[PDB]
């Protein structure tokens, strides 16, 4: 699953913040993903 | 030991207070001169103050 940010959500980096993603298929329980994000530490960072 | 017991002493927080509410709002008269104090320091990272 990959999320690409547009110019709205891209505007400044997530820091000291909780990000929640939820995937809700048409049958069965949704998957809810939550991370508190510290300052990102590389070009890619492991947040959760 | 001395029988002092206070169940709640917590009254105030500066976490509620923006820098603009305290900076330049207390001042010292050194003779003729009057100096505005800066009390809340601040810095920026990732667009947060
Ligand atoms: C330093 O502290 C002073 C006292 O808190 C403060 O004076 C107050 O100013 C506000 C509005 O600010 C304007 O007018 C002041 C002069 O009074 C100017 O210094 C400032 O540049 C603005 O033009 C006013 O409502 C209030 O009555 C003032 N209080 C007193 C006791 O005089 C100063 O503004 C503040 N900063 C500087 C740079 O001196
Ligand atoms: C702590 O808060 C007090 C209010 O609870 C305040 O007392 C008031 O003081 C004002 C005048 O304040 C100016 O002048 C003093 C010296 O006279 C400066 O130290 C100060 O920075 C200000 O520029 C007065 O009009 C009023 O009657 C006082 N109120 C009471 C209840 O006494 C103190 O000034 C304040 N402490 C500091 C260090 O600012």
């Amino acid at each position: 699953v990959m999320i690409l940010f547009g110019p709205g959500e891209a505007t400044n980096v997530f820091q000291y913040e909780t990000v929640t993603i939820q995937i809700t298929p048409n049958i069965g329980s949704p998957l809810t993903i939550s991370q508190y994000i510290y300052q990102p530490d590389g070009k890619v960072t492991v947040i959760g | 030991s001395r029988g002092v017991s206070l169940s709640n002493i917590y009254q105030f927080s500066l976490l509620s207070v923006l820098p603009s509410q305290v900076n330049n709002k207390v001042q010292v008269k050194l003779g003729t001169s009057i100096i505005n104090l800066t009390l809340a320091f601040s810095s920026n990272s990732a667009g947060q103050t």
